[PDB]
């Protein structure tokens, strides 16, 4: 991310059969698979680089990433159940208490007597 | 003060300035010339230079009105063309990006008249009004600075009438869809030339112009160095 | 490295002394040695006899305190011919050219027969030395009269390295033997023979003044005075072995001077103690070892750069004060010991002399920081750092070099109060020879303990301390001192810690059944201010609580109380310069605004919480296209808005924060630009009506935006949150960007640049803006003081009428330069320090030839690499190739987000750009002439307003200061939103329109923020104009003039100033009051 937060994203997608399809299966050629995989990697890389993790997490909740993947990869081959399967945090930079407080939105004591 | 006309032919047309408390007989000076052009919309027009600030057609209605009454001449100015004080309309971004919905100096504008009888009447009246400043500067007309148009520009912070906006978007979207629909049918309608050449149009192409623009915007690898008798002899030559 | 190597050579030759002066001085002191030999001897004399001898003479003996009294002075005095010798940098021939002037150190060795074995006790040796310096001074004087040389020689006493115990004679030349052109001064040091006193008795731990406490300072002075030629011989050997010794030495000397480091003492208070000799001795010590394993850290084959790097690296990493010390042998491999003496120590076993005795703990910590800071710049490969390392003086201003400065005026200052002189006592006299050394420590310890962790480094400086006195006097005379204290007043300089400078509570030792020693000192130190308090975690600790104020930091209160309680109940501590800057920040009209600290961003966070409430509502509504993301980009979202957000304060220009709304990618977007914008407006209509129905508590309205030229169909939705905040929404579509790129392509060639300008503004608002707000927001957390200074900087620009032409984002990038690239200084830690550094940078910035490129990263990735770094400079050279004078583009600000470097700095007229640099130069020049004070600060923030050709005064019908949210007020939005404009300030819009109408002739300026710079009522703003030189004079009439002119001849016209005033007058309507042409 822009915060120097190194992370690993896993995406999963499945082919679907058209409305008027008659074939039992909906397999895609390996050329389509490689084409779809390239598009997905571009979108995942683009969003993470141009966003903070707090921004990235804000994207995960509404699943806007999946809808973006749908439209981009759609012309290649119809797809279903597009999701960001997993997110890992490989490395962290130096901890910043100031940034942490801002994300969460000091206190005097009471005289003991 | 004695200057009535400039030698290049631009007649000086002084105006009396208004009185304001912050600013306690100052004048503003226009420079005008008869306009000639074969273009119909530019015909029957008058060059005007050094316009006052925010000078609309309703302003021109007043100035010609006083001249008509003072010099008992019948003169109507139909519209003021090319009036861009601020240069907002110097370029038409709509026309340039596409043809659908838009088929298309500075400190100057063209004042068109209803007929030739009106403009030549004003030009003669303008010449006399030019002579006034030399003799009787007091009787020079007074320019306002106040119009129903002026106050609207003054009130920069005005929320737009939502009802008006909705109607404007509705009509514009309706018109654009019709033009877009017509264009797409034209390209994908099996265009054939008079000599039986059929144009090639790809799927998803929407406008014929873009095909024209696409055209405007836009053996060595298969050759073998060692195949023929002369080629090998040439290699033999460079070998030794 | 080759570039660095060549750059070093240019520096050495530039500062190389001219050899002719060496002969000139060598001609003199060679003869001066003959004069010394002419000086005859004494017989044995007691103090009574020598006192009578010098009773009538012009010379007076410079006896060191405590002066010898008849009872304890029974030891006699004698003089004999010294063993004359030359020492110092001149002996090693390593000196350089110094415009202020250098010094030649000549050593005279008192013959050993003049001393007894116990002469190092009770100043016995010192007083013998002092009289020995007298007959030298006395009978040197008459021989100079005999030789006619007295006409152009001025003689005066001085303290060697500001050492009160070692007075010396200084020979200087005024306007054949006249050496004033040499800018040299001969110093006569009267040293003792080698090994007269058992060095073991002179160790720092031992004592030599009877009263037992140790006497490190007194022991050093006698022992160092007896070891001068020995170190010269030691340094002479190393110079022969390694060929780059002198080149390394001059680099060290140049580095030290720029950091304000000298060989003078630091116990007195001045920063120093580490000079050329200490740097040279350290380099020699490292050349014979230096590691824990006694391995060589420097090799004789090293070049100048390598020798310098090793010494700098050694200081930066290895600790010589608290944990560990270095021992070497002048006469044996140097080894690093882990044990530390709690003071800077570089022991010499051969001589039993600690070379860093003059080096104070507080000064040492700063030295280590500077060495560590440079070691980072030295390892840097992306950027050239030669100029910063060697060719930049950071000691010119204390305010720039130090975050906060307090001057404490001591009471009764022709002697200190009896209480204060009483505190000195005998016990500290033996430890600390002079009261100034004692008081310097006393301020440091209490100030260090009181502030504790709140500060990084502390320096106590005695302003107005003299070190030379006339020969007729025995001790230096201060006007305030009266021979009692040689200083006018004491100044406390601090390097604050931004993360924790503003903590409300000073934590202390935890509670226990039996009060621990740490608990005891804490309670005694703070007295009544101490207390025992409990916290939510359940811990019980001794802590004292302070109160935050918007005018001064917490540190001001702590030092004021801490010094008064311990130092003197009559001390006067005053740091008013920081107070003025704090008041110049607008005070928000929020609850408890005065008590809020300037590091508190609670106002900004409250705005963000209101945004999140609106954020949820937008996402959950159902629209034809799903909402991809809502990105806030407003000024307040990066902690840079000049005035903090205030609920319902809609007169503020920055009230409506822009927000970028992005929908899911679709193919249904219009292919034509105006259709695309009207399609965008259609989406905002649904957001308005759905919001109106479901959430009636929100109010909304539509306004037109014309920032992008020629795109007149932009419509933005303004949302008035119930909390009292405004948000402006604009729709971003992926097709929109390519439509512009289509525009540049299809446009005619002459028109192509103009469309590029339109595209340039578009990317500045839609694309680059998101990246800017994202990085600035994240970076600002590490740089706490960035938000206050950039707000103050924008306040400064508005007073001078520059924000109208400088886009706010350009100001931020200029304001962040001292933070991301603090070299050679430190990161700003005070509002005063940060703002002045910004002005200092602008003053010395040659924007015509030097680009400004920034690495927007947190303090030591996204750091600019060499490939990227080279790429950006290539852009600058290419742009300057076409624009060498810089008329079209002046400031080149580039970074990772902006590699083009022209995105935020386009369209600024040249006079404005020069004015911005002109004011900066004036501001720095004013500070140099007049020190930072109340008058100077006011002059900085007051506009001259006389340079402009014509000046127009405007008054708003109502004062907007209350509605702007500024505490010298609305509580709800008007029922009819048309009423909003009745409480707005349009003059900024007025100027913008007039600029574009009179672009070819006039450059009008105005104050964007009237509520801050519009007087008490915030209703007065001024429109200032400038006629270009061309149209100022008469011109021939042409249709292309594009100017409002009046005829003078048939083909001659002149600018009609009077008519323009009418158009400004009617265009201002009632607001205009007065004109000044
Ligand atoms: N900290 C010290 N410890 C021991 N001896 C010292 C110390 N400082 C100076 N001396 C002695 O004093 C002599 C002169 O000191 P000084 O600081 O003037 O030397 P320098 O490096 O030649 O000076 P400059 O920078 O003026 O050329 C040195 O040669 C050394 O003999
Ligand atoms: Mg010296």
């Amino acid at each position: 991310t822009s915060d120097d937060y190194v992370l690993r994203i896993f995406a999963i997608a499945f082919t679907r059969k058209q409305a008027n399809q008659v074939k039992r299966h909906s397999y895609a050629q390996s050329s389509h698979i490689r084409a779809i995989r390239k598009v997905i990697s571009e979108i995942l890389t683009k969003e993470v680089q141009g966003s903070t993790l707090a921004q990235l997490t804000s994207k995960l909740i509404p699943e806007v990433i999946n809808k973006e993947i749908e439209n981009a990869t759609k012309d290649i081959f119809p797809l279903q159940n597009i999701h960001v399967r997993k997110v890992k945090l490989l490395k962290q930079p130096k901890f910043d208490v100031g940034a942490l407080m801002a994300l969460h939105g000091e206190e005097k004591g009471k005289k003991v007597t | 003060e004695d200057i009535s006309a400039m030698k290049n032919g631009f007649i000086v047309v002084p105006f009396k300035l208004p009185d304001h408390k912050a600013l306690p007989a100052s004048l503003h000076f226009m420079f005008a010339k008869r306009h000639q052009s074969s273009n119909s919309n530019e015909s029957d027009c008058l060059f005007l230079v050094n316009l006052p600030l925010l000078s609309n057609i309703e302003h021109m209605k007043k100035f010609v009105g006083q001249l008509c009454g003072k010099y008992d001449t019948v003169s109507h100015v139909e519209e003021l063309l090319y009036n861009d004080e601020f240069g907002l309309h110097e370029v038409d971004l709509s026309a340039l990006t596409s043809d659908l919905m838009s088929s298309t100096p500075r400190n100057t504008a063209l004042l068109k008249f209803v007929d030739a009888a009106s403009i030549n009447n004003c030009w003669n009246a303008l010449k006399k009004y030019s002579n006034l400043h030399a003799k009787h500067p007091n009787e020079l007309f007074e320019w306002t600075y106040t119009t129903p148009s002026f106050t609207t520009f003054v009130n920069f912070y005005k929320p737009l009438d939502i009802d008006y906006l909705k109607e404007d978007i509705h009509t514009h979207m309706a018109i654009f869809e019709q033009r877009e629909a017509q264009a797409q049918e034209d390209v994908q309608s099996s265009i054939v030339d008079e000599d039986g050449f059929t144009l090639v149009v790809g799927k998803n192409t929407k406008s014929l112009n873009s095909i024209r623009k696409k055209i405007l915007n836009k053996i060595d690898k298969k050759a073998k160095k060692d195949f023929y008798r002369f080629q090998v002899r040439e290699r033999k030559k460079q070998e030794i | 490295s080759n570039i660095f190597k060549l750059q070093i050579d240019e520096l050495l030759e530039q500062v190389k002394l001219k050899q002719k002066h060496v002969l000139k001085v060598e001609k003199f002191l060679h003869k001066l040695y003959d004069i010394l030999q002419e000086i005859p001897d004494w017989e044995e004399k007691s103090l009574a006899e020598v006192d009578s001898f010098f009773k009538n003479k012009i010379v007076s003996v410079p006896f060191v305190d405590p002066k010898p009294i008849p009872q304890n002075t029974n030891y006699k005095f004698n003089y004999k011919k010294p063993d004359i010798s030359l020492i110092g940098s001149f002996a090693l021939k390593a000196g350089i050219y110094q415009p202020n002037g250098s010094s030649i150190d000549t050593l005279l060795t008192m013959p050993k027969e003049l001393f007894e074995k116990k002469d190092f006790l009770n100043f016995r040796c010192l007083h013998k030395r002092s009289v020995y310096l007298a007959y030298l001074t006395h009978h040197l004087l008459i021989l100079l009269k005999k030789d006619k040389l007295d006409s152009f020689l001025q003689l005066e006493y001085s303290y060697f390295d500001n050492d009160p115990l070692l007075p010396i004679l200084r020979i200087s030349c005024s306007k054949d033997y006249n050496f004033y052109k040499t800018r040299f001064s001969i110093n006569l040091l009267i040293g003792f023979p080698y090994k007269v006193f058992e060095p073991k008795k002179l160790l720092p731990n031992r004592n030599c003044i009877r009263i037992l406490p140790a006497t490190p300072l007194y022991n050093f002075s006698v022992l160092s005075s007896s070891t001068h030629e020995n170190y010269l011989k030691y340094l002479y050997k190393t110079k022969k072995q390694t060929e780059s010794f002198v080149e390394a030495t001059v680099l060290g000397r140049l580095w030290l001077q720029q950091r304000g480091f000298s060989s003078n003492m630091s116990h007195s208070g001045s920063l120093g103690g580490f000079g050329t000799f200490e740097f040279t001795i350290l380099m020699a010590a490292l050349l014979n070892g230096g590691g824990i394993n006694s391995n060589k850290i420097l090799l004789h084959g090293f070049s100048s750069y390598q020798l310098f790097k090793g010494v700098i690296k050694y200081l930066a990493t290895m600790d010589l004060c608290h944990d560990g010390h270095l021992q070497f042998h002048s006469n044996p491999a140097s080894k690093y010991i882990d044990e530390g003496f709690q003071t800077p120590t570089l022991f010499d076993k051969s001589t039993k002399v600690n070379i860093l005795t003059k080096m104070t703990v507080s000064s040492y910590q700063i030295l280590k920081e500077y060495a560590g800071e440079t070691l980072r710049m030295l390892n840097n490969v992306v950027q050239d750092q030669f100029s910063n390392i060697f060719l930049t003086n950071i000691s010119r201003f204390d305010n720039l070099k130090y975050d906060l400065c307090y001057d404490v005026q001591l009471p009764l200052g022709n002697n200190l109060e009896t209480s204060l002189a009483a505190t000195f006592g005998s016990m500290e006299r033996v430890k600390f020879i002079t009261l100034e050394n004692f008081l310097a420590h006393k301020i440091t310890n209490v100030a260090r303990y009181a502030l504790g962790d709140r500060i990084k480094y502390i320096q106590i400086e005695m302003v107005g301390q003299k070190s030379d006195f006339p020969i007729t006097k025995r001790k230096v005379y201060s006007n305030t001192g009266g021979n009692h204290f040689n200083f006018d007043f004491v100044r406390v300089k601090l390097i604050v810690n931004p993360s924790e400078c503003d903590k409300l509570v000073t934590k202390g030792p935890a509670h226990s059944e039996t009060m621990s020693t740490e608990a005891a000192v804490f309670k005694n130190f703070w007295g009544i201010k101490s207390s025992l308090r409990r916290f939510k975690d359940g811990s019980i600790t001794h802590c004292c609580v302070w109160s935050t104020s918007s005018s001064e930091p917490i540190i001001s209160s702590i030092v004021n109380f801490a010094l008064q309680k311990h130092v003197s109940k009559k001390a006067q501590i005053s740091n008013e310069t920081i107070k003025k800057f704090h008041n110049f920040l607008p005070l928000p009209n929020l609850p408890s605004s005065a008590k809020t600290s300037v590091l508190n961003l609670s106002s900004f966070f409250n705005l963000k919480k209101s945004f999140d409430d609106l954020y949820k509502i937008i996402f959950q509504m159902k629209l034809p296209l799903s909402v991809k993301s809502i990105l806030p980009v407003g000024s307040a979202f990066r902690y840079t808005s000049l005035c903090q957000p205030v609920p319902f304060a809609y007169s503020d220009p920055d009230f409506f924060q822009d927000v970028i709304l992005e929908f899911e990618t679709s193919p249904k977007w219009p292919d034509e630009i105006t259709s695309l914008e009207k399609a965008k407006t259609a989406f905002l209509l649904k957001i308005q009506e759905e919001l109106s129905a479901n959430s009636s508590t929100y109010r909304s309205f539509f306004s037109r935006d014309e920032s992008i030229p020629y795109n007149l169909e932009i419509v933005t939705l303004n949302i008035l949150t119930p909390e009292g905040y405004g948000f402006k929404f604009r729709v971003l579509t992926e097709r929109d960007e390519i439509l512009y790129l289509r525009a540049i392509a299809n446009a005619r060639n002459e028109l192509k640049p103009e469309l590029e300008a339109t595209f340039l503004k578009f990317t500045a608002k839609y694309l680059a803006s998101v990246r800017h707000t994202r990085t600035l927001e994240n970076i600002s957390h590490s740089y706490q003081f960035y938000s206050p200074v950039v707000r103050l900087f924008k306040r400064w620009l508005d007073t001078h009428l520059l924000l109208g032409h400088i886009t706010d984002e350009l100001a931020e990038l200029i304001a962040i330069k001292p933070f991301v690239d603090p070299a050679p200084y430190f990161i700003p830690g005070s509002l005063e320090n940060g703002f002045l550094k910004v002005l200092k940078f602008i003053s010395q910035w040659n924007w015509k030839d030097d680009p400004l490129i920034l690495d927007l990263v947190k303090p030591e990735s996204e750091r600019l690499t060499l490939a990227q770094y080279k790429g950006i400079q290539m852009n600058f050279t290419n742009l300057r190739n076409s624009d060498p004078n810089g008329t079209h583009l002046q400031f080149f600000v580039a970074s990772k987000n902006d590699p083009s470097g022209i995105l935020y700095s386009s369209g600024i007229p040249l006079p404005i750009a020069t004015r911005l640099t002109a004011l900066a130069k004036v501001a720095v020049n004013l500070l140099q002439t007049h020190g930072l004070n109340q008058q100077t600060i006011n002059l900085l923030f007051t506009p001259g307003l006389k340079d402009y050709d014509f000046v127009v005064d405007l008054r708003t019908p109502i004062g907007l200061k209350s509605s702007c949210g500024i505490l010298s007020a609305p509580s709800n939005f008007p029922e009819n939103l048309n009423d909003l404009s009745e409480k707005m300030d349009p003059t900024y819009q007025l100027v913008k329109y007039l600029n574009l109408k009179y672009k070819n002739s006039l450059i009008l300026s105005s104050r964007k923020y009237i509520g801050v710079n519009g007087g008490e009522k915030g209703d007065k703003n001024v429109i200032t104009g400038l006629i270009k030189p061309l149209f100022k004079g008469a011109h021939k009439f042409r249709v292309n003039l594009d100017c409002n002119v009046k005829p003078v001849d048939d083909e001659n016209v002149i600018l009609n100033k009077e008519a323009i005033f009418h158009e400004i007058a009617a265009f201002g309507n009632d607001m205009v009051i007065n004109f000044e042409t």
